């Protein structure tokens, strides 16, 4: 449990500090 | 193993030690991304630039690969001079041949890493390429007819830029061939240590001490290189170079790499052409001098005060050295220059050697 | 339609940095303009007051954009 | 004579475990080298990701 | 003159370490570059594919490209035409040349902007300023015809008329558009454009940190082991007598 | 160079721990920061004075500069 | 035969035929103002046309003479005074003046 | 007092902190290795202890309790007789190398 779970955790904290900042946040408005 | 495992080192050989191998890293660095941007770079002036911004917008991981080229030439020189620095105050040149094989590492290095950044065509690369190639000019004679003979034509162009590619790409290589007589010649005698004293007394085996030092250094290099890459690519590089080349004008804040300043503002503090180009062929080529000029009883500063406050007084004079080619020529930057650039040349052929003698007769012998 | 910009920018010359900046632009208004045949410009005193006003500016401009 | 020559007494480096010298030190043998074991184990495992 | 005015710190939402840049805000500042400064500023190394998970749904970028027409040839007759622009084509260059560009300018030269951000002193601190500092000339100061006073530029005197302004454009989602905010978002855009491995350096940046955290401590651990033994050594001199 | 033919040694004894044995930390802080605090004294005098002189040399400079292009320095 | 191996390579290295092809320039001086140096690309580097002011004209005459490192009259160099024409090469290291 | 300032060099240079004495620090060209191989015995041996005591103090970055530091009055030098003989013998095969 460490590539998976490293990339995974450090990818949630990065997404959590950027909240509503990043395209797969905004994404939805303009998206089958 | 006769390069690793078995080699006798100092029982006491400090961090300044791990220099050697942070260099070796560096190098080995510079040829990994390095070969990895030849793979897309092409060094026709009309695509030069172009084939760059490619690198980093479209090449797969392509801009890690090439900050990490740009930055890695930055740590390359911050380990060359820590490298070099501690040779000085240890008196390590007193392995000659490993000394002077070191000074031609450096002018090597130093001739390798100024052709890499003619190759994006930016501004800083037309002018750096212009500048530094006329600095031969300054031969009697001759002069004028080897410039252009290296330029290919009557100024910076085409053929210019195409050689200095093969001239990037190989001199690295050639860089590692030297690297390797320098450590040959260092392995006949071993390495010098902090007290300046034989150590042959006390010698423990490279490995592991050494070997998990190296690693634990090797660590850190690559913490300080990833660090820049990854939070700050531009700190240590110039915006001037993001602007494509332009042949009809010289930006007006123009200033060389910052590991390049110090021998810049050197050379600027002589208001002569021949004497500024001589000065600064000195300014490094004093190296291999030093060992000539070694009057102390004993081989490290380590036990002598006098010359240590020197070794530092030579190194704020750098700093300063360093701080005024990054500043304009004018009141009072330019008598600061003159001033740090005689302190130089003071400091290393008068005032060491004499403090030397001064440090000696104090101690009856 | 009102730019925050300008509402900003006319709370921070309020500053005391500010109007001690605006005042030596004036003075060197005054002095400059009352000449046929000068060299002098105002664009030191201006850049003066414009370093002072625009340093705060920067510190709350942005709590007023999308 | 060379039996006047005792070891010099280490009991200010020594771990806990092994400071009283009338209890073997077999028994914490192997904790001590699992830890280290345990580190040169991570050490590997991050150098390779 | 020689004076020099240097831009403050704004407090970008992407300054920050581990800070990415605001996506709706670069989608924003697309639509300034493409309704305003376009018409004077070519952005060569930037492509409508570029947009695409950025800014921009793939539809909406294809949407983008088709508004445009580019040249494109030559077909079997050996000669060149036109044809709505694709994903794969880079923003059009308003002139065909700098001599060109030079002739619609008074003389003067608008930079391409792909690296503008990168390519000043300042980045988008010193752009958003150069935006919104244009100001009448100070007394005593005469600017020769088709030159402007900006205190941020360097030598004070620029080539460009201020570019925006209130309402110079409708956002698509109904932000105001005050000169500021058309300015905040455009070099929000311009960093982006510049840098596009922007977000993705500070991702592997934090992953760099959290993995160094871990294997500093322990390879000096290692290194404590192993020295152990010479640290705590003792040395005794026993000549004989 | 190789050991066994390094240099005469004589009447030397050396005394070593297995790194099992001991703790790698010994005394860290309590002696670790005491040393430190020892050599950075032992140097300072050395090694500070020539900074403070640039230092002193930079800020002078600087503001000497800035005074300089001014109207009225 | 080395003799002349070597010197074919660094010949090699040499101004290629394509680049000593070299010709004059036709300038346009009405194109040319008052006060303001133009600046054209020739025989590879910047060729600088400068349309002078009576105030620089007399400046220029002003000059103490032997006092300059490279002393010559303004009129040894200019054929009409108003327009001074030069190779805008720095002569130290090859920058371009501004 | 030169000799005022002599001390007080001595103490700034350190090495007696070390437990060295002056000759133990001499850089060594082949005119010292020679006079080093030439020592008694008991010189040679005692030389190469305080060395490696300073070696093994200088990795660990520290020193000699204050009272075992050499001191400067009683620091002689152990090596000059018999580097003085070794420089006199090789001038005199250069003066003879002159004829
Ligand atoms: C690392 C070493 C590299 C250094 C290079 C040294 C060169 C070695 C010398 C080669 C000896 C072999 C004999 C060759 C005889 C060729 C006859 C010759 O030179 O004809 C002249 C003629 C010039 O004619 P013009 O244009 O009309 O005259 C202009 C007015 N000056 O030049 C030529 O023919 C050039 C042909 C060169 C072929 C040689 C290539 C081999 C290169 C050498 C490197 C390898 C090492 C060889 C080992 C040495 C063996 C003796
Ligand atoms: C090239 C120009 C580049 C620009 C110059 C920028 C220089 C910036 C300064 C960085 C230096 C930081 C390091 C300071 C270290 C402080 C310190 O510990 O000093 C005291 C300490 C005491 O050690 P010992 O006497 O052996 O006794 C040990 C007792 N337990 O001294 C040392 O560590 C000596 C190490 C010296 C190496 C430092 C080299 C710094 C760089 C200099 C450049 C080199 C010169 C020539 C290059 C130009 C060609
Ligand atoms: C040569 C040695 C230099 C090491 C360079 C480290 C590097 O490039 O980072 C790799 C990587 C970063 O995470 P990624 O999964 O690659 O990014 C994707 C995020 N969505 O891991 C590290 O930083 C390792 C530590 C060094
Ligand atoms: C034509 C009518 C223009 C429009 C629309 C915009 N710009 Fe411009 N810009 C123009 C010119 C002729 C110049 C050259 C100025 C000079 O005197 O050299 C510029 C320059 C800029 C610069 C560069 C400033 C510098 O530091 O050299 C920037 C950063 C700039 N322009 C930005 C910019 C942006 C973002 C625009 C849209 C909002 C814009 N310009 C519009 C001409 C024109
Ligand atoms: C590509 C550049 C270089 C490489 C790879 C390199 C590598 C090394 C290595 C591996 C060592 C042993 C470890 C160490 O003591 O750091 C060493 C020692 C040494 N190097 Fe270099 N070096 C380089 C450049 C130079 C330069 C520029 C100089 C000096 C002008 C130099 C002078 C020395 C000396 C004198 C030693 C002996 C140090 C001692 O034992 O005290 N080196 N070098
Ligand atoms: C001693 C090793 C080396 C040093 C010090 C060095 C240094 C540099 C420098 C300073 C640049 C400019 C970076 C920039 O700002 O863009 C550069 C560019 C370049 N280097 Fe190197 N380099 C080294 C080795 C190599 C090698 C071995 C190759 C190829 C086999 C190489 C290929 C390139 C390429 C293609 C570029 C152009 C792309 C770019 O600008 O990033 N380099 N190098
Ligand atoms: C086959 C084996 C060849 C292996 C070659 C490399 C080598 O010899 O590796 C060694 C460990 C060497 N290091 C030393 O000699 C060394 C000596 C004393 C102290 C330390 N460190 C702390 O006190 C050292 O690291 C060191 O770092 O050199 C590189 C520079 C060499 O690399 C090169 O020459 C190329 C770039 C290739
Ligand atoms: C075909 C290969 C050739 C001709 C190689 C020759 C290399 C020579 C030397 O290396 C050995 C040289 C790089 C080295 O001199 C010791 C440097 C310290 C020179 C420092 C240097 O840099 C500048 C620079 O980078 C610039 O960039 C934008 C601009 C510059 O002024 C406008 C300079 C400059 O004025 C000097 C002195
Ligand atoms: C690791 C600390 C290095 C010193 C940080 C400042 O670094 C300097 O910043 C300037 C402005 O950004 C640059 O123009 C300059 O080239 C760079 O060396
Ligand atoms: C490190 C010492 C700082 C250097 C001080 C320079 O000082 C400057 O020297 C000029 C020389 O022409 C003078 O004209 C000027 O008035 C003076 O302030
Ligand atoms: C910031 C405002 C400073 C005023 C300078 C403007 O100056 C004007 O610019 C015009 C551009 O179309 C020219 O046609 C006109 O002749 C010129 O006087
Ligand atoms: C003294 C100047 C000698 C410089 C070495 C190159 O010299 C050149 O070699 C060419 C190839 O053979 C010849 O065609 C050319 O005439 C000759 O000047
Ligand atoms: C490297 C700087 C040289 C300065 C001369 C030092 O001089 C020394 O200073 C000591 C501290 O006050 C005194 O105790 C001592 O008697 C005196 O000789
Ligand atoms: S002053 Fe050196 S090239 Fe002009």
């Amino acid at each position: 449990f460490f590539e998976r779970a490293f990339d995974q955790g450090a990818d949630a904290i990065y997404e959590h500090i950027n909240e509503g900042k990043l395209w797969k946040h905004i994404k939805h408005k303009y998206e089958k | 193993n006769n390069a690793f495992i078995d080699l006798p080192a100092p029982s006491n050989i400090s961090s300044w030690w791990n220099f050697g191998s942070l260099l070796g890293i560096c190098l080995i660095l510079q040829i990994l991304t390095g070969l990895f941007l030849a793979m897309h770079y092409t060094s026709d002036t009309t695509t030069a630039f172009s084939s760059v911004t490619h690198i980093c917008r479209d090449v797969n991981y392509g801009w890690i690969i090439r900050y990490m080229h740009a930055n890695g030439a930055s740590m390359f020189f911050i380990c060359l001079y820590m490298h070099v620095g501690r040779g000085l105050y240890y008196g390590s040149y007193t392995f000659l041949e490993t000394w002077n094989i070191g000074v031609i590492l450096l002018l090597t290095v130093m001739a390798t890493a100024f052709m890499g950044y003619v190759l994006p065509w930016g501004q800083m690369s037309f002018w750096g390429a212009t500048v530094i190639t006329n600095l031969l000019s300054a031969i009697p004679y001759i002069g004028t007819n080897l410039v252009e003979w290296i330029w290919g034509g009557f100024s910076v162009d085409k053929a210019t830029l195409t050689r200095f590619f093969a001239f990037h790409f190989i001199l690295p290589f050639i860089i590692m061939a030297i690297a390797m007589v320098h450590l040959l010649f260092l392995h006949e005698t071993g390495s010098n240590n902090p007290t300046g004293i034989s150590s042959d007394v006390d010698k423990i085996p490279f490995h592991p001490y050494y070997t998990i030092k190296d690693i634990l250094g090797a660590l850190l290099l690559i913490l300080a290189l990833m660090l820049l890459v990854l939070f700050a690519p531009d700190l240590l590089g110039d915006p001037d170079n993001y602007t494509p080349a332009n042949p009809l004008n010289t930006p007006p804040h123009i200033k060389p790499e910052w590991y390049f300043l110090f021998a810049y503002a050197i050379l600027r503090s002589i208001p002569n052409k021949l004497g500024g180009v001589l000065a600064l062929a000195f300014s490094i080529l004093i190296l291999a001098l030093i060992p000539l000029l070694h009057t102390s009883k004993q081989r490290s500063m380590m036990f002598r005060p006098l010359s240590q406050c020197l070794f530092w007084a030579l190194v704020a004079d750098l700093l300063t050295l360093t701080w005024i080619g990054g500043q304009p020529v004018e009141h009072p930057y330019i008598t600061i220059g003159q001033l740090a650039s005689v302190l130089y040349f003071l400091l290393i052929l008068v005032l060491m050697p004499t403090a030397g003698t001064i440090e000696n007769k104090l101690l009856k012998w | 339609l009102v730019d925050p910009l300008t509402t900003v920018r006319e709370q921070c010359e309020q500053l005391e940095k500010c109007v001690k900046a605006r005042e030596r632009l004036e003075l060197c208004d005054e002095r400059v303009s009352s000449r046929s045949q000068t060299e002098e410009d105002c664009t030191e005193e201006l850049l003066d007051f414009l370093h002072a006003r625009d340093h705060c500016v920067a510190h709350k401009l942005f709590n007023s954009l999308k | 004579s060379h039996t006047d020559i005792k070891v010099p007494d280490f009991s200010d480096y020594r771990r806990p475990e092994v400071l009283d010298s009338t209890k073997s030190s077999k028994e914490s043998s192997e904790a001590r080298k699992g830890f280290s074991y345990l580190v040169t184990a991570t050490t590997t495992v991050g150098v390779a990701y | 003159s020689d004076l020099e005015l240097h831009p403050p710190s704004y407090p970008w939402s992407h300054r920050g370490l581990l800070s990415s840049l605001d996506h709706t805000s670069i989608r924003r500042g697309f639509q300034v570059y493409k309704q305003v400064c376009s018409s004077c500023h070519s952005m060569d190394y930037v492509a409508y594919r570029h947009l695409v998970g950025v800014c921009y749904t793939e539809d909406e970028a294809k949407a983008l490209a088709e508004e445009v027409e580019v040249q494109d040839g030559p077909n079997e007759d050996g000669e060149m035409f036109m044809r709505p622009g694709k994903l794969s084509d880079y923003f059009p260059k308003p002139y065909p040349n700098p001599e060109a560009a030079r002739a619609a300018n008074n003389g003067a030269l608008p930079p391409d902007l792909s690296y503008i951000v990168r390519a000043r002193h300042g980045g988008e601190d010193y752009v958003f300023s150069l935006l919104t500092g244009y100001c009448e000339p100070p007394t005593g100061v005469s600017l020769r015809e088709g030159l402007y006073f900006n205190p941020y530029f360097p030598g004070q005197a620029i080539g460009m008329a201020p570019p925006i302004y209130n309402e110079v454009l409708e956002f698509d989602d109904g932000t105001p558009a005050t000169m500021s905010q058309v300015a905040k978002d455009v070099c929000t855009f311009l960093r982006w454009a510049a840098e596009p491995e922007h977000d993705h350096r500070k991702r592997m940046g934090l992953k760099m940190l959290l993995m160094m955290g871990l294997l500093l401590p322990l390879v000096y651990a290692m290194k404590r082991h192993k020295w152990s033994v010479l640290k705590s050594r003792k040395l005794a001199y026993r000549p004989p007598k | 160079r190789q050991f066994g033919h390094l240099t005469r040694v004589r009447h030397v004894i050396t005394y070593s721990l297995s790194p099992f044995e001991q703790r790698a930390f010994p005394h860290y802080f309590s002696k670790g920061i005491p040393n430190v605090l020892r050599r950075t004294r032992a140097c300072i005098l050395r090694v500070a004075p020539p900074f403070v002189a640039f230092y002193l040399v930079y800020t002078w400079g600087t503001q000497e500069f800035e005074k300089s292009k001014r109207k009225n320095p | 035969a080395a003799k002349n191996v070597v010197s074919q390579f660094v010949s090699s290295m040499s101004a290629s035929a394509d680049v000593l092809a070299m010709s004059k320039i036709e300038i346009k001086l009405s194109d040319i103002p008052e006060g303001k140096n133009m600046a054209f690309k020739w025989r590879g580097k910047p060729l600088f046309v400068r349309h002078r002011t009576k105030k620089e004209i007399d400046q220029e005459a002003a000059v103490e003479v032997s006092q300059l490192r490279d002393p010559q009259h303004d009129l040894e160099r200019v054929k009409k005074p108003e327009w001074v024409i030069l190779i805008g090469v720095c002569t130290h290291l090859g920058c371009v003046p501004i | 007092w030169l000799e005022g300032i002599r001390k007080w060099y001595y103490n700034a240079a350190g090495f007696n902190k070390l437990g060295l004495m002056r000759d133990d620090t001499i850089h060594e060209n082949d005119d010292v290795k020679e006079a080093i191989r030439r020592l008694p015995e008991n010189l040679y041996d005692d030389r190469v202890f305080r060395i490696k005591r300073a070696l093994d103090l200088s990795m660990r970055q520290q020193i000699l309790p204050k009272e075992q530091w050499t001191k400067y009055e009683e620091d002689k030098s152990y090596l000059e007789p018999y580097l003085k003989e070794v420089i006199r013998e090789r001038k005199e095969r250069e003066e003879w190398a002159k004829k």
